[PDB]
C-alpha cells in the first residue's frame, strides 16, 4: 500500500486474521498441492522411507507372471 | 515335464533377485546410517492415538489449537482436552522433561525455534519431527504511534538482507550447540 | 528502554554477571539483536527484564495487558526485543516490526537411538506392498506347482 | 559321470560369482543413493 | 570435539598451547577455553 | 626486507602477530579453497 494510506493497517489486521484462522494455509494447499497434476506431493515428505520401492521389483514380478503363463502354455502342450 | 522346470527356474530367478535386492539394500541401510523415526507427521500422530501429546498451559500455541478450524488439529484438540494426567505444562522445560522421562509415552508441541534449541543441547536425546504445522513469526514490538517503529523496522530489513540475522541465528543455535550436527 | 525476557538462548546471564554491570551482564540472540538495532538506528539503550516475566496477554476481567506488551502500551519501556510472537490481539494493541525470525508449531519427540531396534523396520526394508506381492506370488506359484 | 560333474561344478562357480557380483553392485548402487547429494547444498 | 561434552579434552598446565587457547579470540577455541576453564575435575596435566 | 632496514623487526613481529590470530589461515582458505572450482574431496568419485 502507499505510504500514509488508510487501507494498509486494516488490511494488515486482515492478513493476520486470515492467517490465524488458517485461511492462508488452506489457500496455498488449494492452489499448490490440491490442483497438483503430478500428485503425491505430501507423499515425498511423509512417504520418504528411502529403502525399496515396489516399482523396481514389479518388473521381476511381471517376468515371474509371464513365466507362469508360458508355464501354463507348456503345461497345455504337454 | 519341462513346464515344471520353467516354473521352478523362473521362480528361482524371482526369489534370488528378491533376496539379492534385500541383501543389497540392507547393506546400503547399514552403510549409509539413515535417520530412524517412530512418527512421520503430525496428522499421522492424530491418526495414531498410541502416543499422548501436549502443549503449554498459557500461550499462543494452545490458542492455535483452540481457535483453529482445520480438521486434524481439531481432532488432536479433542484428544488434548480430555486426557488425564493433565497434558499441559507451566514451563516448556517441564514439558520437555516429561518428554525425556516417558520413554516414548509423551510428545511435545512447541515453537519450532525452542524445539531446535533443545534439540541442540545436552543430552540431545530429543528431536524435531515433521514439518511446521503453521507459520508465525517473532518481531520487535513498539508502542503504537511511537517514533521508533518504522526505523527499527527498516533496520530489521537491512539485517535480514545482509545476512546478520542468519549469521546470528547460526551462532546462537547450532554453533553454541552441545551435541554434534 | 528495551525490555526483554529471560529465555535461552534469547537472553542469558553470563557466569560473571555478579561482577558485570548493566547491558554487559546479558548475553543472547536478543542481546546481539539489540546491539544491531541500536547500531543501525543510533540510540543508547537500557536492557531490562520484564516485571511480570510474561510475554503478553489480556486479563479477561480487567482487560489489562500483562508482561512486555503491557510494558509497551502503559509506557514502562520504549521497545520490545524478545521471542515475542506476532498475534492479532497483540497487533491491535501495539505496532509490530516486520518479523525477524521464522517459527512454526512443531513436534518434539524422544530419539529412539540404538537400543530400540524396531523389528518391523528390519523386517521391512522392502515395502509392505512388496510383501503383499511376494505372498501372492508364493501362493500363485504354489497353485501353478500343484 | 566325471565330465558332467565338473561341468556342473564350473557352472556352479560361474553362476556363484555372477550372483555375488550382482548383489555387490546393487549394494553399491543403493549405498550411493542415500549419500547427501553434493549439488544439493548451494555452496557446492 | 568442541561441539560435544561427551568426551573431555585437556592440555598441559603451562606452555604455548594453553596460552594459545587462552589468548585465542576464534569461536571454536574460545569455546574450548571456556569448557576447559570451568571443567571439573581439572582437565590440566603437568607432563606430556 | 633489505639487510639493515628499519622495517625488518616490526614486519617480523607483524607476521608473527598475524599467524597467532589465525589471519593467515582464514586468508589462505579465502584465496585457495573458497574460490575453488571443484567442491572439496568428493567430486571425483561420481558415485561409480
Ligand atoms: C516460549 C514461549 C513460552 C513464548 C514465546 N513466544 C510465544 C508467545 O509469544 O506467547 C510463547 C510460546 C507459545 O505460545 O507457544
Ligand atoms: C611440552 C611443553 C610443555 C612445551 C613444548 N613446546 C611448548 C612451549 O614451549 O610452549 C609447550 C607445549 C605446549 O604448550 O603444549
Amino acid at each position: 500500500t502507499p505510504k500514509g494510506s488508510s487501507l494498509g493497517t486494516p488490511v494488515n489486521l486482515a492478513v493476520l486474521k486470515l492467517s490465524e484462522q488458517g485461511v492462508l494455509d488452506k489457500l496455498k494447499n488449494k492452489w499448490w498441492y490440491d490442483k497438483g497434476e503430478c500428485g503425491a506431493k505430501d507423499s515425498g515428505s511423509k512417504e520418504k522411507t528411502s529403502a525399496l520401492s515396489l516399482s523396481n521389483v514389479a518388473g521381476v514380478f511381471y517376468i515371474l507372471v509371464g513365466g507362469l503363463g508360458l508355464a501354463m502354455l507348456v503345461a497345455l502342450i504337454e | 515335464s519341462l513346464s515344471a522346470r520353467i516354473v521352478a527356474g523362473v521362480w528361482w530367478f524371482f526369489t534370488l533377485i528378491i533376496i539379492s535386492s534385500y541383501t543389497a539394500n540392507l547393506a546400503a541401510f547399514l552403510t549409509v546410517e539413515r535417520m530412524v523415526s517412530p512418527i512421520e507427521s503430525a496428522e499421522d500422530l492424530s491418526k495414531q492415538t498410541e502416543i499422548a501429546y501436549g502443549t503449554l498451559d498459557s500461550g499462543s500455541t494452545k490458542e492455535f489449537f483452540r481457535r483453529s478450524k482445520i480438521a486434524v488439529f481439531d481432532k488432536m484438540w479433542t484428544y488434548m482436552r480430555s486426557a488425564e494426567p493433565s497434558v499441559f505444562v507451566r514451563t516448556t522445560a517441564e514439558g520437555v522433561a516429561r518428554v525425556r522421562k516417558s520413554k516414548g509415552k509423551y510428545a511435545y508441541l512447541l515453537e519450532s525455534t525452542m524445539n531446535e534449541y533443545i534439540e541442540q543441547r545436552k543430552p540431545c536425546d530429543t528431536m524435531k519431527v515433521g514439518g511446521n504445522l503453521d507459520s508465525k513469526g517473532y518481531g520487535i514490538a513498539t508502542p503504537k504511534g511511537s517514533s521508533l517503529g518504522t526505523p527499527v523496522n527498516l533496520a530489521v530489513l537491512k539485517l535480514s538482507e545482509q545476512g546478520v540475522l542468519d549469521k546470528l541465528k547460526n551462532k546462537w543455535w547450532y554453533d553454541k550447540g552441545e551435541c554434534g550436527a | 528502554v528495551v525490555t526483554t525476557i529471560l529465555e535461552s538462548p534469547y537472553v542469558m546471564m553470563k557466569k560473571n554477571h555478579e561482577m558485570l554491570e548493566g547491558n554487559e551482564r546479558y548475553e543472547g540472540y536478543c542481546v546481539d539483536l539489540a546491539a544491531e538495532i541500536a547500531k543501525h538506528c543510533g540510540f543508547k539503550y537500557k536492557l531490562t527484564i520484564v516485571g511480570d516475566g510474561k510475554y503478553g496477554a489480556r486479563d479477561a476481567d480487567t482487560k489489562i495487558w500483562n508482561g512486555m506488551v503491557g510494558e509497551l502500551v502503559y509506557g514502562k519501556a520504549d521497545i520490545a526485543i524478545a521471542p515475542l510472537t506476532i498475534t492479532l490481539v497483540r497487533e491491535e494493541v501495539i505496532d509490530f516490526s516486520k518479523p525477524f525470525m521464522s517459527l512454526g508449531i512443531s513436534i518434539m519427540i524422544k530419539k529412539p537411538q540404538k537400543s530400540k531396534p524396531g523389528v518391523f523396520s528390519f523386517l521391512d526394508p522392502l515395502a509392505y506392498e512388496i510383501w503383499m506381492a511376494i505372498v501372492f506370488a508364493y501362493i500363485g506359484v504354489s497353485v501353478v506347482l500343484f
